């Protein structure tokens, strides 16, 4: 009616793929920039994908300051995987097993199932998104 | 269905229907749903807002609302306060309008919807509706009662403030209306339209008192009515009600008025009188004509021409537009009123007529219209054809006013919003509680009015206290009450200069008026004392009428009898009787201390009364506190003066014209020999002329001997003299202005100007300054002694037609000069051969009761020519005479032709209904050149006969112009054969035996007429009739 | 009282399924039930039960002034009653009150029906002013014959008037009912406060109705989550709850139920006429949750449900959670005020402590949700949540005898075994010191409540310990165990000790309202 559009499309960083978001009554969480972002080859190296995620976690245990628990959705692909295919990859395993231990990227991680987080996470309800 | 369910229907009409178009910027939505068009109406703003409003007081019944209570309540704040700002820009114009209300001084009522600027200027379109000023402050008032916070801080009241002292005067600001064109005719010409004067009766009930802070209120946010301006607008709707104005005999406008929103009319036979004639006249199947004979986009309107040009409106009976709108007030008045079968009609009506959009959201067309193929056919046997809608919603046009009444009507007949919810201020009282409600109805019930207004007579000093106790009567001097201050009316009006007053908005406080008797009837606590005022009865004047102490006690009484008519606040009233030591003096004493002993006993002209002591009389009593006071710009709170104890010829020989011829000092030569203050004051009254304001005289400056004698004739009660005074020294009364208003509420036209010599008219409410040029130099220029005595009769009428109306019924346009005339006449035919005594050396009071005596209902006794004199004079017509002059210009093709004036059937016939009060003038217009007052009888007789002939005999109808003078001269010549006959008088061309002739008898005037009349229409085609066919044909 | 008049309200009493007197209260002046239904269900059986062609019985079996009462007898003996039926004197004063519950009610038929049933019965004195006799009684003779066809005899009138007795409360009902009933007064003028709320109108009239209206009871309680400590409130945001510390919310002030108790001690204390002051009981949930202004501060009461307490059952977290719902559930069915109901869920670190966390986080979560149990909730700021609400302002309190204001505490942030091995009847058998002994080598908190608890009875409250006084050493496994949810402990620990909730009184009554009977007492023991 005012002639008023949206929101510019912004690159949505590692703080706001944190929060689980409340989208037409069933939650959708969303996986950090860096991992759909499989264009240029900065994604097929597997390690440059742990340092993307040990950067992500460093900047969210310093730069979180929202009610709730930050929630990382980490998805292991395919190509996440060794060349044999029935093995993944060292760096991958190790980060994983790392953040299983509870510290990695200078960052506190609690691993776990995702229902598990959703009693305790910064679970945005996006009211726009209703049809109507 | 839950009610959420039930209620988000409702959510999703309203949203999308009615405020995804509200201004985001404003708050005011659009007119024009779909287009460039950037007008925003106040009123449908207004009925938007209200809208949204009563879809918030319905979720206010559901706690979990999701947001929409707090959404759709603060879209009506914003449209309300969108239109306060409108208004609050403009308010440069508020303070011309309360001053100059005008056509183009108003508050202009379509605005920029975008930004709130002017969009129309005067020229482009009549702002002047102040339907708008007063359903903004009805709405204000129902939504600020509801909880909802529209006006922010004192500025924001200060000029909802000064809109009240705009629409308290609309009873005198004649106005454009809800339709925007005036009246049928689009001349561009502003009326009185009840529905306007009916929304501000509305404002001012409804904001007399309320803090416009809610809740959250102190006694600074409060908003304060004139009870007397209240007075003039009920006073005013109530002289037009069954009626709208004086082209429209019935409007739909009067539908809002007389029920949702306002629910104005207090009298239940009225409002069904107007309600009905509304149904009657104007419902149709798809809605409500606005008004008969109504072209707002008719197919036979021209859409270039702004304004119908003579006897278009014709053109347009039938093809007029319906409005389904007033099918939905018709509706929400159901549910007010507990008619769950007139819910049921009108809903029935609607369903069909109502389109819907695209998503099913229903959509009330604004009109709907005759397509301009089937207009004929409609006109030829109107309901038969089928209109048009105007807006189908699907087009993207919505009527954004239909569209918020869908959503009032609806969640009323649902039952979803209940009416007390709607109406927080309680405009609509069922008859069961029409008891006690402030303003409208007092403890004794709609229809009964024994008052017992509460008397305090206090004395002007101790030692007429103490006189007056000898004499039977205890009064209190004004020091006696000490905490209790007297005030002159006068010193409450400076107080009230301080309500209002903005510097920010320039807004300046209530206009300097006089406060009148349902206003000095209250007791007031300005600046932390008690304050009763005294009546404007008792304020001393320079005019000569107040010397008579008959006249006192009698304004005294009429006073006391207006307050008992129209005094419905919650207190009894408290009239204070201020007796001055010059009112008991001589004679006068008599007279007073029957006054006052009728007082004591407890009745004074059908007013029972109190009398007691100020203190016991103010003990328990209602005071209304004046805080707008306070301290404001000065450190000091105003100074009030409040009143306080004073503690101690037969003939004039010079008559002017033999006197005035002389230019001499010798006047002034006389004026030494005059010792009758009549031949001084026209002999020091022709110099107040020839030789000026100051020319020398042995007293002084002439201006002062006249009023020297003006003021001592006025003592000795030497009236011929007060009255050469009053006038050679020009003098007018303040009341002269006031009661002027009293003949225009009640819808007389007064007429200024002597018999035999220049009228005026005065058919609009006018200045003091501007009726006093009328009378002392535009309409007298031969005599002013007469502009004294009409002056006396103006103030003697206008109270006669506030307390006993009907002395002045058959009388549309009193003649002050024709009155005077009937009196100078009774006083001869009451004189018999002894000289009938001069109606200027009788006294004021005399003067009184002449014409009260001469207004009296002609009985059966005085001689036929003096009946003919007095009616004619007086110009009192037959009941029903303009509805029967109607009857004979409808069955005349050519019209009827009187004293050189002529009705012709068109363009009145095309352009007027048959009770319209436009019609009533119109008649009484074409009799205007009727000099002698006895043929005005005969000629209003004639057409009485007409009349008779002409519905008795349905056949008969007029060929040529009927020239009313031919057939009188005619009766007259025939009764002239016949009483020759009888004994030959031999006086030629009088008539006063004819007038002397009874109406009705063996050979009287009636039967002439009759018979004259019979030989002109039996010279023409008898039309073969079917209502009684022939049998002998 | 709402709820002991629901309980009991198709009926009068215990012994009255119905009473004359109902009609009264049902209607004018009262106009007290608030049920459409009930109030039909009263009146029905009223009228059903009790209506006659001169009057209505007070009450079936009714012995006043009746020919068979005796009158020397102040009181009726067993199965006398049984002798007054069918005699039963008939009021003719109900049927006055019956034409102003139709002039109120708008039925204009039942004044009438009732206008004309009393016209009958109605004696008139010398002067021709009505006398309404108090009562009309079977005459002596004609007893037997009514007993046996109820309705058939002529009752004698007990007032004419003319005797010089008039039934004074009668004859002002006849002023009441014959101008009501003449429009010569309107239900309005003689219920300024309006009893009588029309069915259409029973939306938004305080401690009676709610804008919701008769029928429907969705309520939103606004929830404010107040936690005890700043480190709190940090802990519940990280976890997902924003709270709000008691110092957050500056100018209000969030008080103990107790010392609203305190303030309003002060309520009504005349020492002129000796009066004191409202009783000291606890407010309750519908009085804390309301916002004062108390002393020219807001004051917001956390509910009794917060208040601490020495009973065991305060530690278990889900019957905090279950109290937060009951008392919700309580606001929603029973606060009929204009405000939103205001419940503080006061949060105190204890209640997060361990694995309460959980439990906790999920009421604290659905509170924010906007739903727990049923009851909607709105959880915001308390500034925001008292911004435009009522606020009770409490002006009693003055300055009074004392030049200064009462002196009141608000919360303030707090800145930092498998089975008992011993048994009782067999280690109690023994007087030993052994007990003592046992008590050393006792790890079961069970055991040494049992132990320690043989001894708060032999040896006395003070007979020492090694710990020492004995009363301090239950206190301290109670205590312990309360903590340590060892259970068993607990509650030999509470027995022993002989504890007793607050509570306990305030649900009893809930049973005596209801119209239930609480038994105590084992099963194959003493009850009471
Ligand atoms: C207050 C004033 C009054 C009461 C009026 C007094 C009445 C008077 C003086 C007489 C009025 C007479 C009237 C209206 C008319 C008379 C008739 C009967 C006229 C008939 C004309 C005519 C030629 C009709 C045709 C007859 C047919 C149809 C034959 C088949
Ligand atoms: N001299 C007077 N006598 C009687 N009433 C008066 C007089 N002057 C003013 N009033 C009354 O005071 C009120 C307001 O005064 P004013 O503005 O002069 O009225 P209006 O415009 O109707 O003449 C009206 O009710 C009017 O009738
Ligand atoms: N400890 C408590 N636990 C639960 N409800 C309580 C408690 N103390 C008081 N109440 C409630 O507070 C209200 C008033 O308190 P009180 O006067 O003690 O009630 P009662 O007289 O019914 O015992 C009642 O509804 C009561 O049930």
């Amino acid at each position: 009616r005012m002639k008023l559009s949206g929101r510019p499309y912004r690159h949505m960083g590692v703080l706001g793929t944190s929060k689980l978001y409340d989208i037409r009554k069933t939650i959708f969480t969303f996986t950090p920039q860096f991992i759909d972002q499989q264009q240029f080859y900065l994604a097929l190296d597997n390690k440059m994908i742990v340092e993307m995620l040990r950067t992500d976690l460093s900047y969210l245990c310093s730069r979180w300051r929202m009610t709730g628990q930050p929630t990382i959705t980490f998805p292991i692909s395919h190509s996440m995987l060794d060349e044999d295919g029935t093995s993944l990859n060292s760096s991958i395993l190790a980060a994983l097993r790392k953040m299983q231990d509870g510290y990695f990227g200078g960052a506190r991680v609690q691993t776990g199932k995702l229902s598990e987080f959703l009693t305790t996470s910064c679970c945005t309800h996006l009211s726009f998104m209703d049809p109507g | 269905e839950t009610l959420w369910d039930k209620l988000d229907h409702y959510y999703r009409i309203v949203k999308s229907t009615l405020l995804l178009y509200q201004s985001p910027t404003t708050g005011l939505f659009p007119t024009k749903t779909c287009g460039g068009d950037q007008k925003a109406k106040i009123q449908d703003s207004l009925y938007c807002a209200a809208g949204a409003w009563a879809l918030a007081l319905a979720y206010r019944r559901i706690d979990d609302d999701k947001g929409r209570t707090h959404e759709l309540e603060h879209s009506a704040i914003k449209c309300m306060r969108g239109i306060l700002y409108c208004y609050m820009r403009q308010a440069d114009k508020v303070q011309q309008f309360k001053q100059d209300p005008r056509p183009t001084t108003c508050l202009h009522s379509v605005f920029n919807v975008h930004t709130g600027d002017e969009l129309l200027s005067y020229e482009e379109y009549g702002h002047l509706q102040i339907n708008a000023v007063s359903l903004y402050l009805l709405y204000l008032v129902e939504m600020i009662s509801s909880g909802l916070q529209i006006i922010y801080n004192t500025d924001e009241v200060s000029f909802i403030q000064n809109l009240v002292f705009c629409v308290e005067r609309v009873y005198r600001v004649p106005d454009f209306g809800v339709w925007e064109r005036g009246s049928k005719y689009n001349n561009g010409s502003t009326e009185l339209h009840s529905s306007s004067v009916g929304l501000a009766k509305a404002a001012l009930e409804a904001i007399n008192g309320f803090n416009l802070f809610g809740n959250q209120g102190c006694s600074w946010s409060v908003i304060f009515v004139d009870l007397d301006a209240h007075n003039r607008n009920r006073q005013t709707l109530c002289s037009l009600l069954p009626r709208e104005s004086r082209s429209h005999n019935t409007d739909a406008a009067l539908l809002p008025c007389i029920s949702y929103p306002a629910f104005a009319l207090d009298d239940e036979v009225l409002f069904s009188q107007t309600l009905d004639k509304v149904v009657r006249k104007l419902k149709g199947k798809y809605g409500f004509k606005r008004f008969l004979r109504d072209g707002y986009r008719t197919s036979l309107e021209d859409p270039n021409r702004c304004y119908y040009k003579p006897a278009e409106i014709k053109l347009f009976d039938g093809i007029e537009c319906e409005f389904p709108i007033f099918f939905l007030y018709m509706m929400i008045d159901g549910v007010f009123r507990g008619n769950p079968k007139q819910v049921q009609e009108y809903q029935d009506l609607l369903t069909p007529v109502l389109h819907h959009t695209t998503e099913g959201y229903p959509v009330v067309p604004k009109y709907y219209y005759v397509p301009a193929d089937f207009v004929e056919y409609e006109k030829n046997n109107p309901g038969s054809q089928k209109r048009f809608p105007s807006n189908c919603g699907r087009d993207g046009k919505l009527f954004l006013w239909g569209q918020a009444l869908y959503i009032i009507a609806k969640l009323l007949a649902d039952e979803l919003i209940s009416p007390k919810d709607i109406d927080p201020v309680q405009r609509y009282v069922p008859l069961k509680d029409q008891r006690n409600v402030s303003m409208r109805f007092s403890n004794q019930g709609p229809l009964e009015n024994d008052l017992v207004v509460h008397v305090a007579l206090i004395a002007e000093s101790q030692r007429l206290q103490v006189f007056l106790n000898t004499y039977g009567i205890q009064t209190q001097t004004p020091q006696q009450v000490e905490p209790i201050q007297i005030w002159p009316q006068q010193e409450l009006v400076k107080a009230y200069l301080q309500l209002g007053i903005n510097e920010k908005l320039g807004l300046s406080g209530r206009p300097d008026r006089p406060i009148g008797c349902l206003g000095t009837s209250k007791i007031y606590r300005i600046l932390g004392k008690t304050v009763v005022c005294y009546p404007i009865i008792f304020d001393l004047s320079d005019f000569y009428m107040s010397q008579d102490v008959f006249l006192l006690i009698d304004d005294i009484k009429n006073a006391l009898q207006f307050i008992k008519q129209y005094w419905k606040m919650h207190g009894r009233p408290l009239f204070l009787v201020l007796i001055r030591e010059d009112n008991i003096r001589g004679s006068r004493f008599n007279p007073i201390l029957d006054m006052l002993a009728a007082l004591k006993k407890g009745i004074i002209g059908g007013v029972k009364v109190h009398v007691d002591r100020l203190q016991t009389l103010i003990s328990g009593a209602v005071v209304e506190q004046l805080d707008f006071l306070r301290i404001s710009d000065t450190e000091e709170l105003p100074e009030f003066k409040s009143f306080e104890e004073l503690e101690p010829g037969q003939q004039p020989d010079v008559n002017i014209s033999e006197w005035k011829d002389k230019p001499t000092h010798e006047i002034l030569q006389k004026l030494n020999d005059c010792s009758c203050l009549a031949s001084q004051a026209i002999l020091l009254g022709i110099l107040l002329k020839r030789e000026g304001p100051n020319f020398i005289t042995k007293e002084g400056t002439v201006s002062d001997h006249i009023e020297r004698v003006y003021r001592r004739a006025g003592s000795q009660k030497l009236w011929l003299a007060v009255r050469y005074g009053a006038a050679f020294t020009q003098k007018f009364s303040s009341s002269i202005a006031p009661h002027i208003t009293t003949f225009l509420v009640h819808g007389k036209q007064v007429t200024l100007g002597a018999f035999g010599h220049e009228e005026e008219v005065i058919s609009n409410p006018l200045s003091p300054r501007v009726i006093q040029n009328i009378i002392y130099y535009k309409c007298n220029t031969h005599d002013e002694r007469e502009a004294v005595i009409q002056q006396e009769l103006v103030i003697h009428i206008g109270w006669i037609i506030s307390n006993n109306p009907e002395l002045f019924s058959g009388m549309l346009k009193i003649r002050i000069g024709w009155i005077i005339h009937a009196m100078e006449y009774e006083l001869q035919i009451r004189g018999g051969d002894k000289p009938a005594l001069d109606l200027y050396q009788l006294s004021p009071s005399e003067v009184k009761q002449l014409l009260l005596d001469i207004l009296q209902p002609q009985q059966n006794g005085r001689c036929w020519l003096n009946r003919r004199q007095i009616d004619g004079s007086l110009n009192r017509t037959p009941t029903g005479f303009y509805d029967r002059v109607w009857q004979i210009l409808e069955r005349t093709p050519n019209g009827i032709i009187v004293a050189g004036k002529h009705l012709p059937q068109q363009p009145t016939l095309s352009d007027m209904t048959m009770y319209e009060m436009n019609f009533s003038l119109l008649v009484e217009d074409t009799l205007g050149n009727i000099d002698q007052p006895q043929y005005r009888q005969i000629v209003v007789e004639l057409l009485m006969v007409v009349s008779i002939v002409l519905e008795r005999n349905p056949e008969l109808e007029f060929q040529d112009k009927v020239d009313l003078d031919r057939l009188v001269k005619e009766a007259f010549n025939e009764f002239q054969k016949d009483q020759s006959r009888l004994k030959e008088i031999e006086k030629q061309d009088d008539m006063t035996s004819f007038y002397n002739t009874p109406p009705l008898g063996k050979r009287g005037t009636c039967s002439y007429l009759t018979k004259a009349v019979m030989n002109l229409l039996l010279e023409g085609e008898v039309k073969p009739n079917n209502d009684d066919p022939c049998l002998i044909s």
